[PDB]
């Protein structure tokens, strides 16, 4: 019976129900009940996590990427709500450099760099706050 | 049956004649007594008993009610039906239809206002068939009614209040015609059940009037012997709700509008 | 002449006695038009005057309908009421001088009925149904255009307040016995501001409003808990534990009502157990407003009730304790007094 | 002031009311329904703080990249804002007290950038122009965590390449159902910590990381700033 | 204007037309209170129509020229008919409505817009 199990990779979480024994996708060798220390941290493969809960119940373990830390008396693990990727930097820059550059059309074309400009003018838009 | 085409004009000429004897005058210039002028030609029309009927024939006729159905009308002005004459027409009848200057320009042909028309008789003045089958009707208007502002944002609303007011504008759209064509006992009946059991949720809100006229179209041609009996007897036995579902699951199966 | 000190007139009505009592020798105004059965309540409290206080009662029509009329007639005799009761009717096609003296014909029945002296004195309390005076008024204004006298004001008779006064005055509580007077009133273009409204509420002591809503609803009487007032719901009249149940009731009402709009749009599946738990108990006490009547039973072929008052209150305390919060709500229609709904809930 | 036009404008007035508490009470079921929401962030939230505990606790022998302190140059922020009006005004709070903050920083010789994530900020700012990097807009109410992942990989990107020396989040955290504070505060602050606790009783062993001795650090953090900003995302929401 | 003198094709355009302009006479508070931004696009294009076809029933007139100094003009029915068909029919939705002003004819429409 494990303590305790729970995974956040969202507003909510899931919980396991004091695992009997703690086998898990990727166990490196050191599966099973609390070793009085964990090895290590691992990136388990996004392979889904087979763990089977108390009396060996097997349950959705559906991983998209899974970061697990065993304790004594503490098991947690990181997981992704969306496939697992390391440096998406190039995605972010391909969404960042189309998304934004339709989106802002003439606001590109423009692109003055000055922030402190017309700063009456940001006045002026707070005077219009200040009309009813 | 006797309808009168204005009262308000009545009124105006009644007006005249006594501001020409000088009799007191009074609010719009009426004079003390127009109440009474159209309280006592109202009052007359009434159903009289059998013992009435037998007594004023002398017995030549027995066994025989009579019958005077009233139908009088007024125009207003610029809406206002709080005026003097309105307010006294209004408190004499058992009953109002209102008509709307909006609701006709914006489509509605027989363009009567059912929030506020009203009947007092009630249900106890139509056959079994048409009490029976009137109801899902003024439920659905009622529920259009409460929930017709939610037009807009509709997606965040459960999925039966959705489904009331997909009924509600279905029914609400049925509920046109044209003049010079009055429709039957059996075709209304039709088509009220037609609404009701929900039929005419798959059509399209713009094309409910086709629907409608080609459905009782091919009734009168393929079931116009149940037609006659329900129009000569107007009883509703399950027999005609049968036979009635079976024409319409026919006419929705093999045809087109 | 008349010495009275406030004395309520239990009329075996569960919500009326409960939120709108009235007292001897009061003025009430009943609001509603027709399709909400005022006729039967009108029967009703006709029919429970005599079987309680052994009280006879006088009707008094102004400016009505004829058909209505014959109507009424007609059903007052089926339902065996028409035994304990006068009529006098003033119809729409006569003249408006026939029209405006008709209340005076009632009222002087109604007088002579109450000093009609009993064994050992005791006098008698009766009743007076006035069917609307606002067309009391206008046979006024109207008479009073017929004889030239000047207007007043706007368009109504200079004279009107004055003639208010030598009707509404002498319905009151003498030594010897009491009348009291159920009155219905029309509000003409909505505006409590026009002089014949206003006029009329200051002779008033409690209103009675009858709702289409709740008629649809199915519960009858359809009496509005909510908008129904009285000049006797004081902590002092008719004692604390009365006042406090009455108002309890009342809020919880208003929330319920202040919250139908959401549960209505978006259904009960919100979650907050405490508005739920007022939902339960606001359904429950609607329920329990309702009782079958005495009037019915030849139609319906169940028996009437004439809840006493105590049943009532003590029934309403438990509800609002949440003793019965186990109960069924199905068990509360048109059950009667407390108790009965106990053993119509074992009986499920 | 005749009465005919006195009457019309009652009954104008009687339908936009309607209208205007049907708008009301929809607010008022996704307020609740916001509320259950962010009411789901929080112990989101406090799993975030156990988890970077863990590895501060973990590793703070060694130093992150973060870590790292250099004189302020070309400090860019992060602005995000609603989508349709009818907001109040505290978009035009928050862009006020903003531009405020980066208007005293001009005037400290330093000129910054920012995203924007709300259609409102994107028409106003860029009306009167600005600098930018990304944007984003009509991402909607609880939006998917790879929509926004643009923005605050290319900011972190510019810190990487040195351009970027500091960013700071410019919100409104709920204080109360009325009260809305617009708030500007820090994002990125080196990710300093320090525990006198839990280190007697527990990590003494800690553990040998071989999967990444050092390197795990940097993803956890990136994993915990992307957490934050969604934090604060589902809290304009909310407050919006 | 009965569908058994004036024809079929009148009757539904003249009707169309008089429920296109009650339809935005009821839009105005609506706009006034929250944004024109928050009504739905069905009504954007009841709105737009409705400016376009209260310019579009405007006409120069040959007596009335001592005041404009405008030449007057005539449009027979059948144009009239066309017009509005095309306008109703969601046509002419690119023009802008300061073309449709005392332009007489819609072909005059069209030439008065390549004018601006």
């Amino acid at each position: 019976a494990t303590m305790q199990c729970d995974v956040v990779s969202v507003k909510e979480s899931i919980y396991s129900g004091a695992v009997t024994m703690l086998i898990a996708k990727g166990a490196g060798g050191e599966l099973g009940i609390l070793p009085g220390h964990a090895p290590l941290v691992t990136l388990l493969q996004p392979g889904p996590i087979r763990v089977l809960l108390e009396n060996g119940t097997e349950e959705i373990v559906y991983v998209s990427g899974g970061v697990l830390e065993v304790q004594p008396h503490v098991v947690t693990v990181l997981a992704d709500t969306a496939i697992r990727a390391d440096n998406l930097d190039e995605a972010a820059i391909l969404e960042a450099r189309k998304n934004a550059e339709q989106l802002l059309a003439n606001q590109k074309s423009d692109l003055d760099s000055a922030a402190a400009l017309a700063a009456l003018a940001e006045t002026a838009a707070q005077l219009e706050t200040i009309r009813k | 049956l006797i309808i009168y085409d204005d009262l308000s004009k009545q009124a105006v000429a009644y007006r005249q004649i006594s501001l020409l004897l000088r009799r007191p005058p009074g609010r719009e210039a009426y004079p003390g007594d127009v109440f009474y002028l159209h309280s006592r030609l109202l009052e007359r029309a009434s159903r009289v008993s059998a013992e009435y009927v037998e007594k004023f024939t002398n017995g030549a006729v027995t066994g025989k009610t009579g019958s005077l159905t009233a139908l009088p009308i007024i125009e207003t002005q610029a809406g206002d039906v709080s005026a003097f004459v309105p307010t006294n027409v209004i408190s004499i009848t058992d009953g109002q239809i209102f008509l709307e200057t909006s609701l006709f320009n914006a489509g509605i042909r027989p363009a009567v206002n059912a929030g506020i028309s009203v009947s007092r008789v009630g249900g106890s003045a139509q056959t079994k068939i048409i009490k029976k089958l009137s109801g899902g009707i003024r439920t659905a208007l009622a529920q259009y009614r409460e929930l017709a502002a939610f037009a807009q944002f509709a997606s965040d609303l459960d999925e039966a209040t959705r489904k009331q007011l997909e009924h509600g504008q279905r029914v609400t759209e049925l509920m046109k015609q044209k003049q010079y064509a009055p429709y039957s006992i059996a075709d209304q009946a039709v088509s009220v059940y037609a609404s009701n059991e929900g039929y005419m949720a798959d059509v399209e809100v713009k094309k409910i009037v086709d629907f409608d006229a080609a459905l009782i179209a091919y009734f009168r041609s393929e079931y116009a012997p149940l037609m006659k009996q329900i129009d000569e007897t107007g009883d509703y036995n399950k027999d005609i709700e049968a036979a009635i579902k079976a024409g319409i699951e026919s006419f929705k199966a093999t045809q087109t509008y | 002449e008349q010495a009275a000190s406030t004395d309520l007139l239990e009329t075996g009505i569960k919500v009326i006695d409960l939120l709108c009592p009235f007292a001897k020798g009061g003025k009430v105004g009943l609001f509603g038009g027709a399709g909400v059965g005022k006729t039967v309540n009108m029967m009703e409290l006709i029919n429970n005057i005599a079987k309680a206080h052994s009280g006879l009662s006088v009707f008094a029509g102004v400016g009505e309908r004829t058909r209505e009329g014959n109507d009424f007639y007609h059903e007052m005799k089926d339902s065996n009421v028409l035994d304990k009761v006068a009529m006098v009717y003033g119809q729409m096609n006569e003249p408006p001088g026939n029209r405006l003296r008709v209340a005076l014909t009632g009222l002087t029945m109604a007088e002579y009925f109450r000093d009609e002296k009993d064994e050992n004195g005791k006098g008698r309390d009766v009743l007076l149904f006035v069917d609307n005076i606002y067309r009391y008024t206008l046979a006024g204004t109207e008479v009073s255009a017929l004889l030239g006298r000047m207007p007043s004001a706007v368009g109504y008779q200079p004279t009107l307040a004055e003639e208010m006064g030598v009707l509404q005055e002498r319905i009151t509580s003498t030594k010897s016995g009491s009348i009291t007077s159920i009155q219905a009133v029309y509000v003409p273009a909505d505006d409590l501001t026009d002089p014949s409204p206003a006029t009329t509420f200051a002779h008033l002591d409690a209103t009675v409003v009858l709702s289409r809503d709740i008629a649809s609803s199915g519960i009858y009487p359809a009496i509005d808990p909510l908008d129904s007032t009285s000049r006797q719901l004081d902590p002092l009249v008719v004692g604390q534990e009365h006042y406090e149940i009455a108002r309890a009731v009342q809020n919880v009402l208003q929330r319920y009502k202040e919250l139908k709009d959401i549960i209505a749009i978006l259904g009960m599946d919100e979650l907050a157990e405490e508005d739920k738990l007022v939902v339960y108990r606001a359904r429950k006490i609607q329920r329990f407003f309702s009782q079958p009547f005495h009037v019915a039973e030849v139609f319906t072929g169940a028996p009437g009730k004439l809840v006493p008052l105590k049943e009532t209150i003590r029934g309403f305390k438990g509800l609002l304790a949440g003793e019965y919060d186990h109960i069924p709500e199905q068990a509360f229609y048109m059950v009667g007094g407390i108790d009965e709904v106990i053993a119509k809930a074992e009986k499920l | 002031a005749n009465l005919k036009e006195i009457r019309a404008k009652v009954a104008s007035i009687k339908s936009t009311q309607k209208i205007t508490r049907a708008m009301q009470m929809v607010a008022a079921s996704k307020m609740r329904r916001a509320q259950e929401r962010m009411a789901q962030g929080r112990p989101y939230a406090d799993n975030m703080r156990r988890v970077i505990a863990h590895l501060v606790q973990a590793n703070p022998e060694y130093k992150h990249r973060y870590m790292v302190d250099r004189p302020v140059k070309r400090v860019g922020y992060i602005i995000v804002s609603s989508d349709r009006g009818l907001a109040g005004g505290l978009n035009i709070n928050l862009f006020k007290k903003v531009v405020q903050h980066v208007k005293a920083q001009q005037e400290q010789s330093i000129e910054v950038q920012f995203a924007l994530i709300g259609q409102k900020a994107v028409s106003f700012f860029k009306n009167y122009g600005g600098k930018v990097l990304g944007a984003t807009t009509q991402i909607g109410d609880a939006p998917s965590l790879e929509q926004l992942t643009g923005s605050v990989q290319v900011m972190l990107d510019a810190f990487d390449k040195g351009e970027l020396d500091r960013i700071y989040l410019v919100s409104n955290g709920f204080v109360n159902a009325m009260t809305q504070k617009p708030k500007v505060e820090q994002l990125v602050p080196l990710a300093p910590a320090e525990e006198g606790d839990d280190l007697n009783r527990t990590y003494g062993w800690d553990y040998i990381y071989e999967p990444e001795a050092e390197e795990l650090l940097n993803g956890l953090l990136v994993r915990y700033i992307e957490s934050m900003v969604y934090q604060g995302v589902i809290e304009n929401v909310a407050c919006e």
